């Protein structure tokens, strides 16, 4: 498992840090992201959150809080990964996604972005 | 909110004569924070950035008198706020309204420098307190000196406008450029230089200023450093 | 415990964080938030403070933390969570209210407030 | 070990970090602060020192010192909370006196200063 | 092991970090940067990663990665050294480089570059 | 052991800090600068590292880099202090200095430098 499965971890291409949550989960902290279309467009918002102390994806907590923290001072064009169907808590699952955020990239054109990519 | 602080390096007998102008026609918002129109890029600002407090100009007084090349006084002025005085920051969300780009760095230096702009010349009828900014080489802190005071100035009391600036341009979108601010994060506008201090053919030869970019300074602090 | 448990957890929306102390309480760390409605000016600033090595929500301290700084230097209209009645510590209280800090969300102007909410 | 501790521990109001220090003593690290007036009105600086393992303030160094760092890059008015009789070591308390940083409040305008205060 | 270690450890002057990316690659996570000479002339640009849990310089990963990021935000001109044939992975190599970030020496000039060369 | 031990410890007041680096040598990641005099008067810069792993001055290592950077970010004559032969490598102390920082002060030009100068 790793933040380059294209079959399995999705990405959204160009799309911008809109909100940014933080709070404590059961055991632990977490952070939110409701990352839209950057360029404007009609996109369902990717709702992707990171749990330190859940799934495989809470070793890359820390990381991913601070340059989700960067790219949100920053309104850059940004590929964010995402592992789909990782939380269960259901009260998360109703007011987040189960989009687990596992990668986020630095789109800098309109054609292509930093790191992996279906062929 | 009111009698917004202006620091010059010049006596007041020239500023009470000839006040601060306009420097240039860049009328646009954003690389006013940015520091495009200020004495760093094209600088050719139409408005003149004032602080709202006393502690932002022993700022700038501490900033410029620390670098051993600053060979002059400096003097605090007070102005009167008039109808042509916009705070920044109902002007940038209206801006951010249309379509604007105003990230999170230079949407953290409008709390950091209380800034007013004028869209006019500040004339001398607006200025009301002229107090000399003296560095002692005891203990090293700026200190007030001789306060200026004349009849200059008109009874209006008029408060500073808080709408929106006229005649604005369309909001620039993306372009995230530096920032400029000089010293402890105070945006470079506030500069000398960043007025149209011109009165003679060599009136003011002081050393301009090093610019630095604050937005890795303010990268600096909103994160865990 | 979670932070949109909504039963436990109380929020204000649309309170722009205005002041920010830091200490030390019997051996840890400590951060209050002090901040007031952005738009305009209602009711009482709320005061949320969150104590490392104290209370059930001291594993999201520093998450929150660096989180409020973010919040206090970038003025953001964010959500705030905090969690009434669980500081005991009599001059703590007389200074800063029972309110803990369990939550910051960002949000923008009056619309889609971030973060779990109330139906 | 509170920061409200009027009896024990004091503190300056609307004081500006002029000048800070940081370095390692007796194998830890410490950062001090020259904290001044914020006008010409004072003459003395107030020299607030913390090391991050002596004393009962070494856990909230970490804390402090990006606080304090803040209010350093942004010279604002801010009230420190300071000790007493904290540091014994003799170079150390002949370059900087004996107080010990335990706290830091902003300070917003002049009407009131953020956290514990004499009534 | 040194980055200075010119006789295997190869390096890249005056190249700015144009694009940025973060995820984790098995357990660890990982950020990986992508440089362009900002002359303009190099064609072919430099892909440098670092992975917190895998290589030999996993202890240099959270300051590399902050360097970074300071040098990504203020667009500087920073000489940037690398190892060669490090990852093993044919998704990871396939996808970035086989390069490993080792170290982010800032110059300050056209013609003065700090930090380790090659006689 | 302490910065401000001047018949240990030297330091230069009022010099700009011109290169930063960043790197790592054995485990640990050290950090090296490159500062000159801030009047341009000085003839040689002088280099200081600060091994993370390796000399007693490593538990400044977290508290000496973050500062320098700042140091680095805003170019602000600062007096820092150093520790000379401190370093083994030969390879280390060739292309840079044989001296440590640990300790970095915040001078206000002139003669005024908050630290433990004693001459």
């Amino acid at each position: 498992e790793w933040t380059g499965d294209y079959e399995n971890i999705g990405y959204f291409s160009h799309e911008v840090i809109s909100e940014f949550h933080v709070g404590q989960i059961d055991g632990g902290a977490y952070f939110c992201i409701k990352a839209v279309k950057a360029d404007g467009s009609r996109s369902t918002p990717l709702i992707a959150c990171s749990v330190s102390n859940e799934s495989v994806w809470a070793p890359s907590f820390k990381v991913l809080l601070e340059q989700a923290r960067y790219f949100y001072v920053t309104e850059q064009s940004v590929r964010i990964y995402y592992d789909h169907n990782v939380w269960t808590n259901q009260p998360f699952v109703n007011t987040f996604s189960t989009n687990a955020l596992v990668g986020l990239s630095s789109c800098s054109a309109a054609t292509d972005c930093f790191g992996p990519g279906k062929p | 909110i009111d009698f917004v602080y202006r620091v010059d390096p010049n006596p007041p007998d020239v500023i009470f004569r000839d006040g601060f102008s306009l420097l240039g026609y860049n009328r646009d918002l954003q690389q006013l924070i940015s520091g495009r129109s200020c004495a760093g890029g094209s600088s050719d600002s139409r408005y003149i950035v004032t602080t709202s407090d006393i502690n932002k100009t022993y700022a700038i007084a501490r900033a410029y008198y620390s670098h051993s090349k600053f060979k002059g006084n400096l003097y605090r002025y007070k102005i009167r706020a008039d109808n042509n005085f916009y705070s920044l920051t109902p002007s940038v969300n209206y801006l951010e309204s249309q379509g604007g780009h105003f990230n999170a760095y230079e949407k953290s230096m409008i709390r950091l420098q209380s800034e007013y702009v004028s869209t006019l010349s500040i004339l001398p009828e607006n200025i009301q307190k002229a107090v000399a900014l003296v560095y002692d080489s005891s203990t090293g802190q700026i200190k007030d000196g001789t306060s200026t005071i004349n009849t200059d100035y008109v009874s209006i009391s008029s408060v500073s406008n808080p709408g929106v600036i006229p005649f604005l341009p369309e909001p620039q979108a993306n372009t995230q450029q530096r920032i400029d601010a000089f010293g402890s994060l105070i945006s470079s506008c506030f500069s000398i230089y960043s007025v149209c201090q011109t009165h003679r053919g060599q009136k003011t030869e002081v050393y301009k200023m090093p610019f630095y970019d604050a937005r890795p300074v303010i990268q600096f602090i909103i994160s865990g450093n």
